[PDB]
């Protein structure tokens, strides 16, 4: 996360193994159009949602 | 069983969801998208009515009240 | 390397396998908050000393 103020320009880094992931059984690196709706989990974008 | 929306069938028996009920494009014949869900009624592209309507801007004063409560008409900006 | 200036812009590039390097005997990221002080070389930061 980096803050590009410039004025306040800092920025900050941990370590985390993110790696790409996939639900379903087989890698691909974007969704395709047409297949099969499965089951998966996402973040909801809706910030009022509480995790 | 399931269908492409893993949610219910409309009586024309095609399969539908509540978050497409309000992606503002129509799935179904038969109820669906014009009864109340939570929506972004107008997009960049429409136009408020002052009686709460949405209504794609380019239909402002093209000559028909074409939200219910004519504000698209008025003589404000036509 | 390179000079940001648009018009007069230019670059050089050499093949140099500068892999990311670790003193001790873990693999690091980064330095981590704290752990034991070992023996190490730095480029130091300041002009006047020489190579
Ligand atoms: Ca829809
Ligand atoms: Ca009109």
């Amino acid at each position: 996360v980096s803050i590009t103020s410039g004025a306040s320009e800092n920025s900050c880094t941990v370590e985390k193994k993110i790696r790409r992931k996939f639900v379903g059984r087989e890698e691909y690196l974007f969704p395709p159009v047409q297949g099969k709706l499965v089951k998966c989990h996402v973040y909801d974008r809706l910030k009022e949602t509480s995790a | 069983a399931k269908c492409e929306p893993s949610q219910f069938q409309c009586t024309n028996g095609r399969c539908i969801t509540l978050l497409w009920k309000c992606d503002g494009d129509e799935d179904c014949v038969d109820g669906s998208d014009e009864k109340n869900c939570v929506k972004k009624t107008c997009a960049e592209s429409d136009f408020v009515c002052n009686n709460g309507q949405c209504v794609p801007s380019r239909w402002k004063c093209d000559g028909d009240p074409d939200c219910e409560d004519g504000s698209d008409e008025s003589p404000e900006q036509c």
